[PDB]
């Protein structure tokens, strides 16, 4: 490929600066776009610089380039979690629609929250009155523990999942894991993740 | 204002035609299609420098692209194979200010193609009620929301809170999780939960409905099984606030 | 002083993948640059090919020059696509400047197609000729986006042109006045009557191209003379041709005059009979 | 096929049977670039034959001479055979001593 990206994928706290890298090789280099690309939607363009201009603002995003090393870093500023998406560097070798595109294959970034005020636990959900299904909720814990998935074809587990209540100012991680077997109780559904030392389970 | 696309997801099964839908109304002229499998970067399949014309990329594929109005970009696919199982992006080039011709992308189409129509299932869905235990630790309440059995991953989970969508307190995996992870064609699962105050679940005239929209088969497409046939539709569970 | 400067290029494609663009300058009538396909260079044709231009100033132009055809190539390549232009294709441009007398001077930069106009660059954009076809319009329109071509080429005919010609002019200065003599001689072609004659004057090896033939009879002019074409020689002088058909009779007498500025007052003097 | 080559062969010096002399042909207000160019001796082309970079007339037209060092004799004939897209059989011009 004609155009680098680095790194490949990075993981920050909820309103702090990060800054992304391209570089290319792209000959004659014309244009030097950034992308964003959201998870299972299209990429929506976020600046356009030419060998001519050097930093382009839009709202918290700022892109800079040095056309004489062949070097272009995006930087964000007091990030969110709307942020965490693939970024797309594309190139063009000419100043109008008669030239190229070439794209990088992305860095992945991820955002993840800021909780200032823990309380991990794990909850027995009320059973429906169709699936038998029995539904455990980790949840409230802060973005220093990973969720570690355990399939064995009878027990599943999914990744934790940000949820936020804008209206209080309160922002939730939470991890769902439930069985359709009667050797099943959520005393001990997550285990296989290592969960803090102090998480609350009731009775 | 805007470019769309049509279907978001397509499953069709291994020898019937494909066409894939692409309106702009912007009047920009230059045009592209893009396809993105999981993780990999984006292939120029097509474009069209507006007009009459429609040229191949760098990707040589099985696709062809037709341009009889500008308005309109159809992806075709005739054959139609599991290799053909990605992602496809619409897009155009066009002034909108300054100078530089910005690029505009669509929604997408996920299309999966199977080789047999009888792996498509329609998704259950059940929803799971807020612990006694968690109103009275943290003040607050969790429903849960599990779609399971459904294949393809073709779905949109969404809350509703008396009869309107919400989307503060709300979360969905960005990944389905697979049932049955060792075999080739297995059936998905997915969760989300929507999160509000003690107070607000207890209320008896607070109505929650989960629903999911599952994209399934056409009411054209053939059918002999036993069960019902999975066309695209929507499912759903609900639940009333309990009074605690 | 009619000295301009007239960059000249010949792109081809004879279909989708083959291609040859060679060029060449010329400083009013002399050749100073070629421009092979071959090379990735400009060569130079004379010892004072770069006006007052230094090394770098002249590489920095060596540069564009190669970005300029291969990017070129490409993009004629594509505007068939766009146009639908069926693919034997003859492009070619004419570009330049020359320095009036006083401040400034006035630039050019016209292309064509299969031998007709089909644009030129009339300021700071592409304009269309009158006579050129509708998809012109469409090829127009993909040139005006690029502002970086559009202010190269901008200033490549208001800037480097004339700072390149008035340089070219005063470090060639020694070679531009210079002078070579004329010969002429008298020969006999087909007699285009029965009692008639074809009087036939040859003159060839002046350099300053501006001449003056014509057959006279009693020192004074006279009106039958048919002069021909100013024909190039291979060591970059002229060659011109003038006959008279005359009646036998009345040969007697007839003289065949050449004023070029080499000689000075005197002028050469030719006299029938003398083949 | 739209401008047809034509086509002019001249020496640069006065004919002496036995002396060195140059003989051009001037091709001359033809397009498309593709012409093809060849000088005869008695009907037979010469192998060292140099010309001038091909350019362009004002009208668009190009031209091209062709070169050569030859001694004439009276006993041989020089020749130009100019063939191009316009023409259809390959023109050939004599070249005359006289005119
Ligand atoms: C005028 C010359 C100056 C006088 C002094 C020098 C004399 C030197 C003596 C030697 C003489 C040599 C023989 C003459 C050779 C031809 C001379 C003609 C001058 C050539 C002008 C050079 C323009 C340079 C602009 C250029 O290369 N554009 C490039 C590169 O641009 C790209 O890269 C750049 C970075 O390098 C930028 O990022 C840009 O945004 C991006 O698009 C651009 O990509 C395109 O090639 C633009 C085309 C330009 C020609 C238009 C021709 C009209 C064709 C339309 C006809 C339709 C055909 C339908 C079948
Ligand atoms: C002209 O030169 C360029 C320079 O690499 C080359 O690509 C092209 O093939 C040449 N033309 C031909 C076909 O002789
Ligand atoms: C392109 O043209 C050349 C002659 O100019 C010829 O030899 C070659 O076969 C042609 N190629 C194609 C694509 O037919």
């Amino acid at each position: 490929n004609q155009v680098e990206q680095s790194p490949q994928s990075l993981i920050i706290l909820e309103g702090k600066n990060c800054t992304l890298q391209c570089n290319y090789t792209v000959s004659p280099f014309s244009n030097l776009r950034w992308y964003k690309q959201d998870t299972g939607r299209g990429p929506v363009s976020l600046t356009i610089m030419t060998f001519s201009e050097n930093t382009k603002s839009n709202g918290r995003y700022t892109a800079t380039l040095d056309a004489d090393t062949k070097q272009s870093s995006l930087h964000i500023t007091a990030s969110q979690l709307s942020d965490s998406a693939s970024y797309i560097c594309v190139v063009s070798d000419r100043g109008s629609t008669l030239g190229r595109l070439y794209f990088g294959r992305g860095t992945q970034l991820t955002v993840w929250p800021d909780i200032q005020n823990p309380d991990p636990a794990v909850y027995q959900l009320r059973d429906s009155k169709s699936s038998d299904k029995s539904v455990c909720l980790f949840t409230d814990f802060d973005s220093q523990t990973n969720v570690s998935q355990s399939k064995d074809s009878d027990v599943y587990i999914t990744d934790k999942c940000v949820l936020d209540m804008r209206s209080m100012d309160f922002k939730s991680n939470s991890a769902v894991a439930w069985s359709n077997k009667s050797d099943f109780a959520c005393a001990n559904a997550f285990n296989n993740s290592i969960i803090p030392e102090d998480t609350f389970f009731p009775s | 204002a805007d470019i769309y696309q049509t279907p978001r997801y397509l499953v069709i099964g291994t020898g019937k035609k494909i066409t894939l839908e692409c309106s702009q109304t912007m009047g920009h002229d230059k045009m592209y299609w893009y396809q993105q499998d999981p993780g990999m970067e984006l292939h120029l399949i097509h474009y069209s420098y507006g007009v009459n014309s429609t040229e191949k990329g760098d990707l040589s594929s099985e696709s062809t692209v037709s341009r009889i109005r500008t308005e309109h970009f159809p992806l075709t696919l005739e054959s139609a194979r599991p290799s053909h199982t990605s992602q496809y992006l619409c897009a155009s080039s066009g002034l909108r200010d300054r100078g530089l011709y910005e690029q505009y992308f669509g929604p997408g189409t996920r299309l999966t193609v199977t080789e047999d129509l009888k792996n498509v299932f329609p998704p259950e869905v059940a929803v799971f009620e807020p612990s006694e235990a968690e109103i009275s630790h943290t003040q607050k309440a969790t429903l849960v929301c599990l779609a399971t059995g459904f294949y393809p991953d073709h779905v949109e989970l969404s809350w509703w809170v008396n009869g309107k969508e919400v989307h503060s307190g709300v979360c969905t995996d960005p990944q389905p999780l697979k049932e049955q992870p060792a075999l080739n064609d297995s059936r998905y699962a997915l969760s989300s939960r929507l999160r509000v105050s003690a107070t607000f679940w207890q209320n008896p005239r607070n109505h929650f409905r989960c629903q999911v929209q599952f994209y399934g088969l056409s009411e054209n497409d053939e059918w002999t099984q036993d069960r019902a046939k999975p066309v695209t539709q929507i499912v759903s569970a609900e639940a009333w606030g309990r009074a605690d | 002083r009619l000295f301009p400067l007239r960059c000249l290029q010949i792109s081809s494609f004879a279909n989708s993948s083959w291609t040859r663009t060679d060029g060449l300058a010329w400083l009013g009538e002399l050749q100073t640059h070629s421009w092979s396909n071959d090379s990735d260079t400009v060569r130079s044709l004379k010892p004072w090919s770069q006006g007052t231009f230094s090394d770098q100033q002249w590489e920095t132009l060596q540069h564009i020059f190669r970005v300029y055809r291969s990017s070129f190539t490409r993009d004629v390549k594509e505007f068939a696509k766009m146009l639908r232009l069926s693919y034997p294709l003859e492009l070619q441009v004419s570009a330049g400047c020359e320095v009036h007398p006083g401040n400034a001077s006035n630039n050019f930069f016209h292309v064509a197609f299969q031998g007709k106009d089909i644009l030129s660059f009339q300021g700071t954009s592409w304009e269309p000729t009158q006579e050129a076809p509708l998809w012109v319009n469409l090829a127009i329109q993909v040139l005006n986006q690029d502002k970086w071509t559009r202010e190269t080429v901008q200033w490549l005919l208001n800037g480097t042109c004339p700072q390149f010609v008035s340089g070219l002019l005063e470090s060639g200065k020694s070679e531009l006045k210079k002078q070579v003599k004329p010969k002429a001689w008298l020969s006999r072609g087909p007699s285009p009557g029965p009692g008639r004659l074809l009087l036939v004057c040859h003159v060839s090896g002046f350099y300053p191209k501006p001449v003056w033939v014509k057959w006279m009879r009693g020192e004074q002019e006279q009106q039958g003379t048919q002069p021909g074409d100013i024909l190039p020689n291979a060591d970059e002088t002229w060659y011109l041709r003038a006959t008279l058909d005359v009646v036998a009779g009345e040969a007697a007498g007839l003289s065949c005059r050449v004023k070029h500025s080499s000689l000075e007052g005197q002028d050469i003097v030719l006299y029938w009979h003398h083949h | 096929i739209q401008r047809t080559p034509k086509i002019q062969v001249y020496s640069r010096h006065p004919a002496e049977n036995g002396k060195s002399n140059f003989l051009n042909c001037y091709v001359s207000g033809f397009h498309p670039s593709d012409i093809e160019v060849d000088l005869l001796k008695n009907g037979e082309r010469i192998e060292k034959v140099e010309h001038s970079d091909l350019s362009f007339s004002k009208d668009w037209s190009f031209y091209l001479l062709y070169y050569t060092e030859f001694t004439p004799t009276e006993k041989d004939e020089y020749a130009c055979r100019v063939n191009h897209v316009t023409l259809s059989q390959p023109k050939i011009v004599k070249w005359d001593r006289d005119m």
